[PDB]
């Protein structure tokens, strides 16, 4: 008790008071540094300078015509312009990061606080001859910093396991990071594709080192403990027991207990549900896979005919699920996901700037090479586009509905094939394996050495 | 200071750079060089203000635009030599003492904005573009030994770096707003250089492997709010300029944070001062420095010249002079010191060399 | 084959010796790398133990380039195989073992690998 006026004045004053106090230990090091980085100059510049008084560097000496005037009456010079040899440009570039993938990309402090407040403190000690009343005040002088409680509040103010300090947790609480940071669909951890975090379902099918390894083990292995003691290691069948007792982009679906009916997103998006869906094994809307023995490239097989690759999980049989130190296969159908480019060389192009040209003979509907970039959203492509148009020049091609992707910043070689009306080359959206990407493909035979051309006004039109 | 002489160059167009020699030996007339228009410019610096014109070469092609030059030497000829670029993205190393065009790179994507030689090993050559990165070339045994940019470089042009005193490390600025620091002694980099002393093009069926630094030691977009067209070394202490009117001395880090403990995931910089001055928001204007790093010289739009003494406490009491005169009008691209402090030159929009003597 | 050609990393002209090797066989670019671990990193949230495996991890799966489920099993006895010793050296092997399980909870390998791999593990910790 003391006052809401007396206090007001003393927060403006202690904190008018701590301010200009750091203010000051804040000037000295600054002083402090100035100084003794100024020593390392003269001690580094003696360094270089004694490095140079151990040179002998000849003197510059004199030579259609220049001169040059002086606007301080001197007399005027003249001296021969000697030429310097034409040099060839090569066109330009701007840079750029290397993919053989897609990669996604997405569209009174407190320290002085706990001083003020801790200085207010031993002020109410002194009367006397963490308190309310101090609190309250300072929210009056700073409403913004937050209210009385807010203030108080801020005053007062992930486990690992291998470590010291393991605790004896849930077992979905020691898994919690490999639950939610895990990307079922290309198995790494916070991936560059895959932005909406894992569903629910796809993910389900003594010290704290010890307690919470036995609970994370029991939810795989169940009571077998036997399997259990061999694990959590320095336990035994017995103490385990004993301590038992005591067109659109696609999106998993994940609509418990409920069919795949029109209600369903993948229904709705007109997609079919892939591999990574948790509906029902026998649902209607999967798609098969093929029975094919091999090729997989005509209207003959449903994945061609359907512009999906195959899928290494569902087409047992046509030797797309095999011989993964093989880039040729007995399938036909999936170059894509493997990364079975042709070689490409870069060169000026005979149109202009800078074209692209195929190394080896290529077969009419051959595949040459993914078009690879950033995956960016359409909101993200008209940002990008203003910048872009700056340029006259544009390296963006729709995706679906929802994603473009742009070679500007990071892409492979195939994105220097030039347009064209007359290409000799088109572009496809695949489906992948859960992926749409983009495939470039031979429009005719081609052969040794010819440049790359394809006509970007088809994706261009997501009209 | 005092004005003690002004020139004028023919072709009437901007200079964008000056430069001393600062390897002319002891006894030696000072020479500087300039660049402007497609040409490059050699003066032989007397008393009493007399400058004399040394040597002039044009560029065959009448659209080369050079922005900048840096001198180095030949350690084995002892000769000085000259490196100038820019709009073209063609790297020039003229060799005055023969009147050569000696060596030239093609590479960067577009155009050059700023040349540097490394401190103390005269063959590498940092090279700054308006691609959105930088190359360290080796001129020794013409190779690149790294380029410096990609998904954490610069995303814009860049407009300056500088080598700090004893060549460890490169600092970088540009049009995204970003300054980047690149160490150079880290095992890689130093592992790289050495490999490219190695390289020899007669012995082997595969080119040389440049590095590909995608990532800097530390960036900061949060010493200035726009472009950043000028930034150098003072100490382990950086000193740069946008175009909101000061040079701001700041570093990596907290205040008691050490530049080589400083970590690339460092967020905080901790900015200790400033110079003020005015009528300088146009871009691509350079500071210049003593090579004692003594005083810190700074070109106006309007002409005026400031030179700021930094053997002081603080950027509050940094004593600033200002140069400044009638027939000086045009915006001041860059100045240069003689190695010794003696000379201080500037060169101008309207094609124009300022010479202001010291004592 | 009649026309001078340009290294697409650095634009430097491609000599005669060829352009043989592709400038471009970087299943795992240099950068990519970098740039996983670096925001496995900037997690604030995640332990320092539970990276150092997700970034191995990583890694692993993105220099061999697994593209189908049926491949997981040989990945992870290929991970311990080839990272063991990372994983015992730095003491990350409880944290593996949550991968393994969470690896099963993913419906990708089978119990039977979950433990093969622990077992070829400790098999390799007493070899030191
Ligand atoms: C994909 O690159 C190709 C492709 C083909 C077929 N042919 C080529 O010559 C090049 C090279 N090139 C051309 C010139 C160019 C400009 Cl004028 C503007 C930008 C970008 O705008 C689209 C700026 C946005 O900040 C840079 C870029 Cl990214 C470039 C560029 O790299
Ligand atoms: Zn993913
Ligand atoms: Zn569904
Ligand atoms: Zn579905
Ligand atoms: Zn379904
Ligand atoms: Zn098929
Ligand atoms: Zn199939
Ligand atoms: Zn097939």
């Amino acid at each position: 008790e003391k006052g809401p006026i007396c206090w007001r004045k003393r927060v403006k004053s202690e904190y008018m008071r701590l301010r200009q106090l750091k203010r000051f230990r804040r000037a000295d090091e600054v002083k402090s540094m100035f100084n003794s980085n100024r020593q390392k100059i003269q001690e580094r510049t003696e360094i270089l300078n004694q490095e140079w008084k151990q040179r002998r560097i000849q003197p510059v000496h004199i030579m259609r015509e220049c001169s040059v005037t002086s606007d301080l009456d001197f007399p005027k010079q003249v001296i021969p312009l000697k030429t310097l040899n034409a040099v060839a440009s090569v066109p330009i570039m701007y840079s750029w990061s290397p993919l053989q993938q897609n990669f996604m990309v997405e569209d009174i402090n407190d320290e002085i606080f706990v001083e003020l407040v801790n200085a207010l403190g031993q002020l109410d000690r002194r009367d006397e001859k963490p308190s309310d009343k101090i609190f309250e005040a300072i929210s009056s002088m700073f409403p913004d910093k937050g209210t009385a409680e807010e203030l108080k509040e801020k005053y007062k103010e992930t486990p690992n396991i291998d470590g010291p300090n393991a605790k004896s947790v849930q077992r979905e609480q020691s898994l919690h990071s490999f639950h939610t940071l895990f990307c079922r669909r290309c198995f790494k951890y916070d991936c560059f594709l895959h932005p909406f975090h894992a569903t629910p379902n796809t993910y389900k099918r003594w010290s704290g080192a010890e307690a919470s390894m036995f609970r994370v083990l029991i939810g795989t292995y169940y009571d077998n403990f036997c399997a259990i003691a061999r694990l959590i290691g320095t336990k035994t069948c017995r103490q385990v027991y004993e301590f038992r007792v005591k067109v659109y982009n696609y999106q998993p679906c994940d609509h418990p207990r409920q069919p795949c009916d029109n209600s369903c997103p993948c229904v709705i998006a007109q997609n079919f549900c892939e591999k990574f869906c948790q509906c029902s094994s026998e649902c209607q809307n999967r798609f098969p896979g093929c029975r094919c023995k091999a090729q997989c490239n005509t209207k003959q097989c449903p994945c061609y005919l359907a512009v999906r690759e195959c899928d290494p999980d569902l087409c047992l049989t046509c030797g797309a699920a095999d011989h993964w130190d093989s880039k040729n296969v007995s399938c036909k159908n999936c170059s894509i996901q493997r990364g079975s480019k042709k070689h490409l060389l870069l060169a000026p192009s005979d149109v202009a700037g800078w074209g692209i040209f195929i190394k080896d003979p290529v077969q009419k509907n051959e595949f040459i090479s993914e078009y690879c970039g950033e995956i960016i959203s359409q909101d993200e492509a008209d940002r990008r586009g203003k910048v872009y148009d700056k340029y006259m020049c544009s390296f963006l091609f729709n995706l679906n509905n929802d994603f473009v992707v742009d070679a500007t910043r990071k892409g492979n070689k195939i994105r220097f094939a030039n347009h064209s009306v007359n290409p000799n080359c088109y572009a496809k959206v695949m489906m992948v394996n859960g992926d749409h990407r983009i495939g470039i493909f031979a429009k005719r035979a081609i052969q040794t050495g010819e440049e790359l051309f394809f006509d970007y006004r088809y994706s261009q039109a997501d009209a | 200071f005092k004005c003690v002489n002004s020139l004028k160059e023919d072709h009437n167009q901007p200079l964008f750079g000056v430069q001393f020699n600062w390897h002319s030996k002891e006894g030696d007339p000072l020479v500087f060089a300039t660049v402007g228009s497609n040409r490059v410019t050699l003066y032989e610096c007397h008393s009493q203000g007399e400058i004399r014109l040394l040597q002039s070469y044009v560029d065959a092609d009448a659209d080369e635009n050079f922005y900048t030059c840096a001198w180095t030497y030949d350690s084995n000829t002892s000769h000085p030599l000259l490196a100038v670029a820019g709009s073209r993205g063609i790297i020039r190393i003229i060799n005055p003492i023969t009147m050569q065009c000696i060596k030239h790179y093609v590479g960067h994507g577009n155009a050059i904005n700023e040349l540097k030689f490394h401190p103390r090993d005269p063959n590498l050559l940092l090279s700054v573009s308006k691609d959105h990165a930088l190359r360290l070339w080796n001129i020794q045994t013409d190779t690149l030994v790294a380029i410096f940019g990609g998904v954490e470089g610069h995303r814009d042009e860049v407009l300056s770096a500088d080598y700090d005193l004893l060549g460890e490390k490169i600092m970088s600025c540009g049009m995204d707003h970003s300054l980047k620091l690149w160490r150079i002694n880290s095992k890689r980099m130093m592992n790289a250089i050495k490999e490219s002393y190695d390289y020899n093009p007669n012995k082997t069926n595969r080119p040389f492997i440049s590095q590909k630094i995608h990532f800097p030691d530390f960036s900061t977009r949060d010493i200035h709010r726009n472009y950043v067209d000028c930034v150098r070394w003072l100490g382990d202490l950086i000193l740069s300029k946008s175009c909101e009117n000061a040079i701001v001395c700041w570093k990596p880090g907290k205040m008691e944070d050490d530049i080589d403990k400083i970590k690339p995931s460092e967020s905080n910089v901790t900015i200790l001062g400033r110079f003020d001055y005015s009528q300088c928001d146009i871009w691509y204007m350079r500071f210049s420095m003593d090579f004692w790093q003594k005083m810190l010289a700074l070109g106006n739009q309007v002409g005026k010249l400031y030179v700021w003494d930094l053997e002081v406490e603080d950027p509050h009491k940094a004593k600033c002079t200002t140069l400044t005169h009638h027939k000086c009008g045009a915006a001041i691209r860059q100045t240069s010191f003689s190695r010794d402090s003696s000379i201080l030159i500037a060169v101008c929009d309207d094609a124009s060399i300022w010479r202001w003597d010291r004592l | 084959h009649n026309r001078l050609y340009f290294h697409s990393d650095t634009c430097l002209p491609l000599r005669p010796q060829e352009m043989e090797v592709d400038d471009e066989d970087e299943k795992d670019p240099e950068w990519l790398r970098e740039k996983t671990i670096t925001q496995i990193e900037e997690f604030s949230d995640v332990n320092e133990g539970e990276k150092e495996v997700m970034k191995l991890w990583n890694l692993h799966v993105m220099k061999h380039g697994f593209i189908a489920d049926n491949q997981m099993n040989h990945a992870c006895m290929l991970f311990v195989e080839n990272y063991g010793q990372k994983i015992i050296k730095k003491n990350l092997c409880r944290n593996f073992m949550l991968h393994l399980v969470s690896m099963h909870d993913f419906n990708l390998i089978s119990i039977m690998s979950i433990d093969k791999a622990v077992t070829k593990l400790r098999e390799m910790q007493q070899k030191l």
